């Protein structure tokens, strides 16, 4: 199996600027390579066929080059609607393999996340459930590390994380982290901490609370 | 006007298989081979195999050995995707065809068919109000409230704040599996406006015909 590698899951760019996504085939697939673009909830769109040919209807801003083992997709001047996923794919020898994709994102001013932590509601506790929710909103860059601490020790079991793609309006990211325990275990601990590590502060952002303590 | 119409999404149980459909149109169906591609959130796009309606039958990807034995049928110009075992096969499946004669690149794609494998049955969500500890209203000029929705199936649920009148400063996150889809939403307003001016999350779950409007109140 040939392996298409797109070393950059994400690439920061700006509207009106030039950007180049790279692809590296594990083997010489000659010129049998295609580039696709994909927007959320839609199917891929062919942009480049046979290494460096624009498919019909594909605007002059899109270009591709390479032939052999290294290929590169380029956008002369990025437009708002170009901030999507671009996939690499070799069709030299079966099985056809796709690269892992590269998502172009808008670069903006650094923004610290606003962190909020929430204890389990009384209604959930009555059902025998205990979820501690932590919101980390409107931050940039997307690079962030969320850790949960229970009575001091880090907890990794029972954590479910969810996040939104870059906002189309303020170019930030947001995330939700939920620690879900049973009421039994929740009541056997006292200290619950949500800890956010982001480049915007030397010290990680920390939010906590003590069971039964205001 | 080449077009590939895929089938609506389906929710098979962790055990059986499902035959997907793709209705080609706008071109002589038998002149091009049909391809199928899989797309999971963590593994990206993976080619499954092709089929010649003129009949050259198939050729599958090593990885999709017998779990994917394609099939087609002329006189209707539709291609089918069997899906055998099914359990980790939860994802979106695409129907793909090439453009020019000499380039295996896929110029034409179907809209995709979502497939979710789960043993769970339709289940209404529990909705839990998230308010800052000890009521109050934070310690700054802004306060964040929340709504936790969990234990439901299948997707989706719609969530709004104050019947939609509260839309700014809202963050509603993608639901994550776990037996009963669970998702949450946060809303951030001016500290002095809550609990002065009530805030309620409205959660609706079509599948169960259920709705829950949970008001967020100070708590101890």
């Amino acid at each position: 199996d040939i392996v298409m590698t797109q070393s950059h899951k994400f690439m920061s760019t700006s509207v009106g600027d030039r950007v180049s996504i790279t692809c590296k085939a594990s083997q010489d697939v000659n010129t049998a390579l295609a580039w696709y673009q994909q927007i959320p909830g839609q199917s891929p769109k062919l942009l480049i066929y046979s290494a460096s040919n624009r498919y019909t209807g594909v605007p002059d801003r899109f270009t591709a080059s390479g032939s052999g083992t290294d290929f590169t997709f380029t956008i002369s001047s990025v437009q708002a609607e170009d901030l999507a996923l671009y996939y690499c794919q070799q069709h030299y020898t079966t099985p056809w393999t796709f690269g892992g994709g590269t998502k172009l994102e808008i670069k903006r001013a650094d923004a610290a996340p606003t962190v909020s932590i929430f204890p389990p509601s009384s209604e959930q506790l009555t059902s025998g459930g205990a979820s501690v929710v932590c919101f980390l909103n409107n931050f940039y860059p997307k690079d962030i590390n969320v850790k949960w601490a229970i009575d001091g020790a880090e907890r990794a079991g029972g954590v479910l994380n969810s996040f939104t793609g870059q906002d189309s309006k303020d170019s930030t990211y947001s995330m939700s982290s939920t620690l879900t325990l049973t009421k039994d275990e929740y009541e056997r601990h006292a200290s619950y901490t949500c800890e956010a590590t982001h480049k915007t502060s030397t010290a990680p952002i920390v939010k906590s609370f003590n069971r039964g303590a205001a | 006007a080449v077009h590939l119409q895929g089938t609506e999404l389906v929710k098979p149980g962790a055990s059986a298989g499902v035959k997907l459909s793709c209705k080609a149109s706008g071109y002589t169906f038998t002149n091009y081979d049909m391809n199928w591609v899989r797309q999971r959130p963590e593994q990206g796009l993976e080619w499954i195999g092709w089929i010649f309606p003129g009949d050259g039958s198939t050729r599958y990807n090593e990885k999709f050995k017998g779990k994917a034995t394609l099939t087609t049928d002329k006189s209707s110009s539709t291609a089918y995707q069997l899906n055998r075992l099914t359990s980790e096969d939860s994802a979106v499946y695409f129907c793909a065809r090439r453009g020019f004669h000499g380039s295996y690149s896929f110029a034409y794609w179907g809209q995709g068919t979502l497939v979710t494998v789960s043993g769970a049955k339709t289940t209404a969500p529990s909705v839990y109000p998230l308010a800052p500890a000890a009521g109050a209203a934070g310690a700054g000029s802004s306060v964040t409230l929340g709504c936790l929705v969990k234990g439901y199936f299948p997707e989706p649920v719609t969530l709004t704040w104050n019947s939609g009148s509260l839309s700014s400063g809202v963050h509603t996150f993608p639901a994550v599996l776990a037996d009963l889809y669970t998702l949450s939403s946060s809303v951030t307003v001016t500290s002095s406006t809550w609990p002065a001016e009530s805030i309620t999350c409205n959660v609706a779950h079509p599948a169960s015909s259920t709705k829950v409007d949970k008001k967020i109140e100070p708590r101890g």
